[PDB]
Formats: structure tokens, sequence, C-alpha cells
């Protein structure tokens, strides 16, 4: 039995097709040492944060909130331009959200990523639930790569992604 | 008959679907579900039939609320942005409700529904089967024809900067 | 419930393409079927019901004060506020309290007493959210004893409905102010 992402390697033992984003990809064998469900929860959380982050590196170039209209369109400048009060409120809100994740991860036995947030019940249909389960992890990994790119490009150019693209500032 | 006689017949094209002359040289039906391909073909063709009609009508008729551009392609850039967003979200609502909130290739045909049949037949029009088959053939053929026609009309309107019938008369050439 | 299965309760579906959550039960006064966004899954149900009732009762007092303050003003309010009403009044009261005027302290008195009542009635929330014998909205406040029997049931329905109606009304009466000024009866006529 061989891995399906890397066809010349044996299939990793502790990752199965029941996991939503499975492709048989573990060449360094992380699943052989660490707790696989912990890595699933962590991958889902890193991906969700990067989905929000990849949207938010781009969105102030389209438009800003009217109270933040004087704030820079470079994300690494607008990070500082927000005062400590606004970042403290953001941190408090994230902490309130992560209290549920703390309870579920350290004291519960739910599925990885399951914080009970399905108000529209879009996982009621089984085939739709399978597609959404794979697609969340897929877009999360894509947003992880994309935000990594956007951050290091914003370090290099001191401007947002759309602005660097349309100015064609592609060389350091 | 086969559209390409020097290649072998595509195995997934059995001739049941209307418009099948055996034309899949790349072999798209060998990789993807034929229902998804037919739904995409009908959607592209229907949007293009409406687009051809719009390019022909917006050349002459402009509603008094809006202020006409020089070309029906330039007509897009003179609409208020909120109106375009309203049209986009209304089309999104139609796409959500017509598919039963099953918008992906993993769940669109989970209930065994027919490709391109969204249950939109208001004015009778669907009781004779012998007329239904011929109108399936006409719909798919006019959809493909309007796809190529819409591509031509939009690219020619972008190039010349004049309308479609405005280019059919007083035709100038690239020099 | 009052006309259970007809006016409220079992069977009723408000939005046919967006069913309410099956976690949302069918024995709460005011259940018609209407939770298309599934927002009852994101919070405690006791907190949601009591929050709806409190928002509604505050809105009821707000509409019946918003009309009456257009009709009747208490003696001497003209000396402090003058010709202002609704969203202005609050502000200038505080402005008077910011100015130094020792007689414009109405909103500070009401924030004091309403905050004291809310602080003292917090354990009712805490016991209701622990499955206690108190239902959301029940403070056992019936001085005249009028809802002492089955008549309560009807009243419960009407309460939540009027609450919801009041909840809409204030919003109009506020935003209709913020464009033009004036007031509800000055804006109607
Ligand atoms: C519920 C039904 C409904 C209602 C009440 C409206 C109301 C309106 N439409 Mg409209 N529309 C609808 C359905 C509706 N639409 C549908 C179903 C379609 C697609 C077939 C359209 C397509 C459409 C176009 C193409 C345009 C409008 C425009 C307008 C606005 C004209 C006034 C104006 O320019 O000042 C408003 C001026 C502003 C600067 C404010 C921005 C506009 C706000 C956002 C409108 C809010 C509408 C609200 C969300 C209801 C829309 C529902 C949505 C599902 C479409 C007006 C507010 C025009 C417009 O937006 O011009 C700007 C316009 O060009 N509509
Ligand atoms: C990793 C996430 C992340 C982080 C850290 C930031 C950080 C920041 N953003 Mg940003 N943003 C994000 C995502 C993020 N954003 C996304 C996803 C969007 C698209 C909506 C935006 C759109 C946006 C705008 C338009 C602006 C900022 C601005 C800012 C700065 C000030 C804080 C602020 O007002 O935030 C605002 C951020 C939000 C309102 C995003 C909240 C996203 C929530 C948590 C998701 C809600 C989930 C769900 C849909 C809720 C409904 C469920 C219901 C239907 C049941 C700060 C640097 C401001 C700035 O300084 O620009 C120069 C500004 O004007 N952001
Ligand atoms: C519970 C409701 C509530 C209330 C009353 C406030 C009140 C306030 N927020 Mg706020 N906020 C809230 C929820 C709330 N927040 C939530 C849920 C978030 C999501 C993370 C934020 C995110 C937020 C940001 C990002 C900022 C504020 C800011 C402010 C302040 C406005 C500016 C000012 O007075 O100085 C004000 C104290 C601003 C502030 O403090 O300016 C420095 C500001 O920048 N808030
Ligand atoms: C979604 C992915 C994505 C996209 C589309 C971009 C797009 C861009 N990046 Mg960026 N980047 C990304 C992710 C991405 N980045 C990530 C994850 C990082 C690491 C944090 C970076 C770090 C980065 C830096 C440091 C710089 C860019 C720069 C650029 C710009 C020019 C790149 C170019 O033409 O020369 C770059 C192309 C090459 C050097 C050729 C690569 C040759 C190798 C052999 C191919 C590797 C491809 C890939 C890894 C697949 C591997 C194959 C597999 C079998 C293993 C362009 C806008 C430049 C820029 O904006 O300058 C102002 C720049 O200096 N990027
Ligand atoms: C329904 C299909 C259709 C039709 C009838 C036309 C018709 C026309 N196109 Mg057109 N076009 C089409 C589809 C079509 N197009 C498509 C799908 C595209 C790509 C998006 C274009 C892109 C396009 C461009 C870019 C241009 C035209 C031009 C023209 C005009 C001159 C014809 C010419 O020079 O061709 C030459 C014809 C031949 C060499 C005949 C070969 C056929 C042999 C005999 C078959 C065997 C003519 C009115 C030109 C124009 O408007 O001039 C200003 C022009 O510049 N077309
Ligand atoms: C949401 C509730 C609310 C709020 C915030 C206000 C706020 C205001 N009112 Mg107003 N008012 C209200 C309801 C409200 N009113 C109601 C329900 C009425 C009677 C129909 C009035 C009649 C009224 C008059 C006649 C006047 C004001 C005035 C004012 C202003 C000065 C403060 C003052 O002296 O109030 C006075 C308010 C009252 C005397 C009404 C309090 C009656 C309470 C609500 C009865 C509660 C009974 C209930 C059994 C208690 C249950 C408690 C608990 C068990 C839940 C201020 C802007 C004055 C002003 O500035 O005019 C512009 C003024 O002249 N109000
Ligand atoms: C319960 C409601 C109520 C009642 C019965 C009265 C009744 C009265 N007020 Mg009064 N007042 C009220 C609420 C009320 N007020 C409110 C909510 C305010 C604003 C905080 C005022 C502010 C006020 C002032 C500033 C004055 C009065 C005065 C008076 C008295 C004479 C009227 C006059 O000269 O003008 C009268 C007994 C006057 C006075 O002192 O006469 C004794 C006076 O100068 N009132
Ligand atoms: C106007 C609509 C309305 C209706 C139909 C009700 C109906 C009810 N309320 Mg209620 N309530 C309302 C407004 C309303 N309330 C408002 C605005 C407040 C805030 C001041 C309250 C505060 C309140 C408390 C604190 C309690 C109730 C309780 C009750 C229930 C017992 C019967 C009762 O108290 O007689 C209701 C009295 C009337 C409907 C008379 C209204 C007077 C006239 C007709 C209105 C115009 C002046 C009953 C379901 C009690 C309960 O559930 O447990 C027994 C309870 O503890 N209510
Ligand atoms: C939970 C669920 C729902 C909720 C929900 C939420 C709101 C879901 C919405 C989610 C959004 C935030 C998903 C975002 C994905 C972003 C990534 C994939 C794009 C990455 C871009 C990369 C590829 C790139 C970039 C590139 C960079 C590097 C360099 C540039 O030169 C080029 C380029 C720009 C191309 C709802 C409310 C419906 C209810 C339901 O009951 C429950
Ligand atoms: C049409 C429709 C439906 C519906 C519906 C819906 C969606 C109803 C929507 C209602 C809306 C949009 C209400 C919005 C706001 C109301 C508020 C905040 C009320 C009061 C505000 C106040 C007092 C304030 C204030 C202030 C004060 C005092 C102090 C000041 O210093 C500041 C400030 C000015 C802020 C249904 C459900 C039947 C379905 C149907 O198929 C379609
Ligand atoms: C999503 C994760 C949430 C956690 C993020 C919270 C981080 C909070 C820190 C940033 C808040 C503001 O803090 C910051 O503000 C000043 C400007 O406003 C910064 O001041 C300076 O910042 C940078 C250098 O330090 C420079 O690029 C700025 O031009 C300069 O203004 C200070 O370095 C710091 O005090």
């Amino acid at each position: 039995e061989m891995s399906e992402a890397i066809p010349f390697l044996p299939k990793p033992a502790n990752i199965d097709a029941s996991m939503p984003g499975y492709s048989g990809f573990d060449p360094l064998g992380f699943s052989d040492y660490y707790n696989v469900k912990w890595m699933q929860e962590a991958e889902i959380k890193h991906g969700r944060i990067c989905m929000l982050a990849a949207l938010g590196m781009m969105f102030p170039e389209f438009g800003t909130l009217p109270q933040f209209s004087s704030f820079s369109t470079n994300p690494l400048e607008a990070f500082y331009q927000v005062g400590p009060a606004g970042w403290g409120q953001i941190l408090l809100f994230i902490g309130v959200l992560e209290s549920f994740s703390y309870e579920k991860v350290f004291y519960g036995d739910s599925a990885p990523g399951d914080l009970g947030f399905d108000p529209l019940r879009m996982s009621s249909n089984a085939a739709s639930a399978k597609h959404y389960a794979r697609a969340e992890v897929m877009n999360g990994r894509l947003a992880m790569i994309g935000f990594s790119g956007m951050l290091h490009h914003a370090i290099l150019t001191k401007q947002g992604p759309i602005t660097q693209i349309v100015e064609q500032n592609f060389v350091p | 008959d086969n559209a390409m006689p020097f290649l072998e017949g595509p195995p997934k094209l059995d001739g049941s679907l209307a418009g099948d002359v055996g034309f899949d040289p790349v072999g798209f039906s060998n990789y993807f579900d034929i229902r998804w391909l037919r739904e995409a073909e009908l959607k592209h063709g229907r949007v293009c039939m409406l687009g051809v009609t719009g390019l022909l009508v917006q050349e002459a008729i402009c509603l008094p609320q809006f202020a006409n551009g020089k070309t029906p392609v330039d007509d897009f850039f003179v609409v208020p942005a909120a109106g375009l967003w309203q049209v986009f979200f209304t089309i999104g609502a139609v796409e959500f409700f017509s598919n039963g909130f099953k918008l992906t290739p993993g769940d669109m045909f989970s209930e065994g529904r027919e490709a391109g049949d969204l249950g939109f037949d208001p004015l009778g029009c669907g009781k004779n089967p012998d007329a239904l088959a011929r109108r399936r053939l006409v719909e798919v053929k006019n959809g493909r024809l309007a796809m190529i026609a819409f591509g031509g009309m939009l690219h020619q309107q972008l190039l010349t900067g004049q309308g479609t019938l405005e280019q059919l008369a007083n035709f100038k050439a690239i020099n | 419930l009052y006309k259970d299965g007809v006016m409220q309760g079992k069977g009723l579906v408000a939005v046919p393409f967006a069913l309410a959550p099956d976690s949302l039960p069918a024995d709460i006064p005011g259940y018609v079927g209407f939770d298309p966004l599934g927002l009852s899954t994101l919070c405690n149900l006791d907190f949601l019901r009591e929050a709806e009732i409190k928002h509604g009762r505050v809105a009821m007092l707000a509409v019946t004060g918003s009309l009456v303050q257009d009709v009747f003003q208490f003696p001497g309010v003209d000396k402090v506020i003058g010709n202002a009403k609704m969203i202005g009044a609050h502000d200038k009261f505080i402005a008077g309290a910011h100015a130094g005027d020792t007689r414009s302290f109405a909103m500070h008195q009401i924030i004091f007493w309403v905050g004291l009542l809310e602080v003292l009635t917090m354990p009712a929330l805490f016991e209701t959210m622990n499955g206690g014998p108190r239902q959301p909205g029940d403070f056992k406040f019936d001085p005249l004893g009028l809802g002492k029997g089955d008549k309560l049931a009807r009243k419960q329905l009407t309460e939540i409905k009027n609450g919801r109606l009041a909840m809409i009304g204030v919003g109009g009466m506020v935003h209709h102010y913020l464009l033009t000024g004036k007031g509800p009866l000055q804006f109607l006529a």
C-alpha cells in the first residue's frame, strides 16, 4: 500500500481517508510521532485563521471602514496604526472564541474543528457535508500558502497585494 | 457518425445526449462526469444566448434611468456599481435556489437530477416528447452557436470600438 | 399555549426553504417557526428568550414614551431641555451634567436605579440558565392578579408579539429622527 501524494513511498500508517483533507501526504512522518487528532485540529485552526487573514490582507484595498479611512493600505503599517485599545478588544474577542476551543480540545471528544458552529446546517446533506469537509481543509491550506506569500511580499514592497500587482513591483 | 474520423470514438459519449456527434478529441468526458459537463455547456450557452440578445438590444435601446455608452461593452462601465452588485447577487440567489443549494460537482446530482433541467418550464412547452427531443437539439446547438457568436461580437466590439450592427454596416479594416 | 398548533407551536413553518433548528423547541410562547439563520444554536436558549423579552419590554416603554413626550411634557422640563426630544435629550442632559447644572441629572438617576435593578436581578438569570423553576421573563410580577389563570397564556403570546412590534417601532422612531430631527408625531403629520 503506497501513499497517493508520493507514489514511490509507502502509505503513512496513522492518517486515513476518513480524515477530510487526506491525500496520503506525510513524507516526514509527523503522524507517526505526534497525536494525529491534535494535528488535525491545529491544521484546521491555522487554515481558518489564514482564510480570514488572506481575505483581510486584500480587503482594505477595496475599501475601509469609515472610522479607519485614514489608515494605511499597507497591512504592516495598518497593524501599528490600530491603537492598543482596538487590538486589546480584538484579543479579548479571540480569547472568548478560544475558550470554547480550549474546552473542546482539552476536555471533550468531538470531531477535529467541531466547535458547534453550524447555524445554517450546511452539513445536513451527506454528500454536501463530505464536500464541505474536504473543501474547508483545502481552502485553509491554500490560504496558509497565500497569506505566507502576502506577508513576505508586503515585507518586501511595503504595499498591499493588489497594489503591488497593478504597480507590477515584482523585483526586490 | 463521428466528427473526427481519424480518431477513435470517445467511449463515454453514447449518443443519448442531444448534440452528440462524437466530438471529444481531448477526452474531457474520460475525466469528468458527463452530467456536470452538460450542465456547464447548457449554462454557458444560455448565458451566451441572453448575451447575444443583450449585445444586439443595448446597441439601440437604453433605459432612461441609465446613460448609454458608445458600445454595448462600454455599457457595462456606465452603470452604477450598486446596480451591478444587485444583478450579481440576484443571479447568485437564482443559482442557489435553482440547484437546491447543491452547487458543487459532489452534490449537484446527488438526487439523480437531469443535467440542464432546472424545472423551468412555465409556458407549457414540455408535454410532447417528440418536440422535446428536437427542442433539446435546437437548444444545445443554438447555445454553442451563441457562445461562439458572443465571443466574436464582444471581441470585435472591443477592437473596433463600435457596435455589432454598427460594424455590419460601414465596415473598416485593420491597416 | 394559546391556539397551539394554529397560532404558535407545533407544525408551523414560517420560512419554507429555511427550516428552524430542531434544537429550537416547540413550547416557547412565540414560536412560529422563524429561525432561518439558525441563530438559536449559537447561544443558550434561556439567555436568548429572556434577552428577547427584555429587549421587547424596553422597546415597549420606549415607544410609549416616544409618543407621549411628543404629546405631553412634564412641568419645568422646558427650562432644562427646551425644544429638544428623543436622541437629543439624553445627550444634552449629560451635557447639562457636564456643564455643572445640578438639576439636569435625570439620565444619571435612571441609569443608577435601572442598573441597581439589573444587578439585583442577575441571579434570576443565573438560576434560569441552570434549569431552575423560573421560566424566562417570569419575575412573578402580577400586582393586579389579572393573568392569574388560563388568561396568562394569551397574554404571553401578545406580550412577545407586541414586544417584537415595539422593537421595530423604536428603530424607525430613532432613525427617522437622525435624518430629519422632529419626532414621531411631527414626522407622521
Ligand atoms: C426588493 C426589491 C428591490 C428593491 C427595493 C430595489 C431597490 C433599488 N434598486 Mg434594485 N433590483 C432588484 C430588487 C430591488 N431593488 C432586483 C431583483 C434586481 C435584479 C433584476 C435589481 C437590479 C437593480 C439595478 C441594476 C439597479 C437597481 C437600483 C436600485 C435603487 C434605485 C434608487 C437609487 O439609485 O438610489 C440608491 C443610490 C445609492 C447610491 C445607494 C446604493 C444602492 C443600495 C445599496 C440599494 C439597496 C437595495 C436593497 C439591498 C434591496 C435590493 C435587493 C437585492 C436582492 C437586489 C433602489 C434602492 C439601481 C442602483 O442601485 O443605483 C445606485 C440600479 O442601477 N436595482
Ligand atoms: C485574520 C483576520 C484578520 C485580522 C487580524 C485583521 C486585522 C485588521 N483589519 Mg481586517 N479583515 C479581515 C480579517 C482580518 N483583519 C477580513 C476577513 C475582512 C473582510 C470582511 C477584513 C476587512 C477589513 C476592513 C474593511 C478593514 C479591516 C481593518 C483591519 C485593521 C483594524 C481592525 C478592524 O477593524 O478589523 C475589521 C475586521 C473585520 C470586521 C473582520 C471580522 C471577521 C469576522 C471575525 C468573521 C465573521 C464570521 C461570520 C461571517 C459571522 C456571521 C455568522 C452568521 C451569519 C451566523 C486590522 C489590522 C481596517 C483597517 O485598518 O484597514 C486599513 C478596515 O478598515 N479589515
Ligand atoms: C500563492 C503563492 C504565491 C504567489 C502567486 C506568489 C507570487 C509572487 N511572489 Mg511570492 N512567496 C510565496 C507564495 C507566493 N508568491 C511564499 C509562500 C513565500 C515564502 C514566504 C514567498 C516569498 C517570496 C519572496 C521572498 C519574493 C516573492 C516574490 C513574488 C513575486 C514575483 C515572483 C517571481 O516571479 O519570481 C520568483 C520566482 C522564482 C525565484 C523561481 C522559483 C524557482 C523554483 C525552482 C520553483 C519553485 C516553485 C514552487 C516552490 C513549486 C515547487 C515544486 C515542487 C515539485 C516541490 C510574485 C508576485 C518576489 C517579490 O514580490 O519581490 C518584490 C520576492 O522577492 N515571493
Ligand atoms: C424606555 C423607557 C423610557 C425612557 C428611557 C424615557 C426617557 C425619558 N423620558 Mg419618558 N416615558 C416613558 C418611557 C421612557 N422615557 C413612558 C413609558 C412614559 C409614559 C407613557 C413616559 C413619559 C414621559 C413624560 C411625560 C416625560 C418623559 C421625559 C423623559 C426624559 C427625561 C427623563 C424623565 O423624567 O423621564 C420621565 C419618565 C416617566 C415618568 C415614565 C416612567 C414610567 C415607568 C416606565 C412605569 C413603569 C411601570 C412598571 C410596572 C415598572 C416595572 C419595573 C420592573 C418590575 C420591570 C427622558 C429622555 C420628560 C421629557 O424630557 O420630555 C421630553 C417628560 O416630560 N417621559
Ligand atoms: C462556517 C460556515 C459559514 C461561515 C463562513 C466563513 C465566512 C467562510 C468564508 C471564508 C473565506 C475567508 C475563505 C478564504 C479563503 C482565502 C484563500 C483561499 C485565497 C487565498 C489566496 C492565495 C491562493 C493567493 C494570493 C496570491 C498572493 C500570494 C500573491 C499575489 O501576487 C497573487 C495572489 C493574490 C493570487 C456560514 C456563515 C456560511 C454558516 C455555516 O453554517 C457555517
Ligand atoms: C420586513 C420583513 C420582516 C422583518 C424585519 C426586520 C429585519 C426588522 C428590522 C428592524 C431594524 C432594521 C431595526 C434597526 C434598528 C433599531 C434599533 C437599534 C432600535 C432602537 C434604537 C435606539 C433607541 C437608539 C439610539 C441612540 C440613543 C438612544 C443614544 C444616542 O446617543 C445614539 C443612538 C442614536 C444610537 C419579517 C421578519 C416580518 C419577514 C418579512 O418577510 C420581511
Ligand atoms: C491577530 C493577533 C492579535 C494580536 C496583535 C496585537 C498587537 C498589538 C501591538 C500593536 C498596537 C500598537 O502598538 C504600536 O503602536 C505604535 C504606533 O501606533 C508603534 O509605533 C511604531 O510602530 C512601528 C515600530 O515599532 C513603526 O512601523 C510605526 O511607524 C511606529 O508608529 C509601536 O511600536 C507600538 O506601540
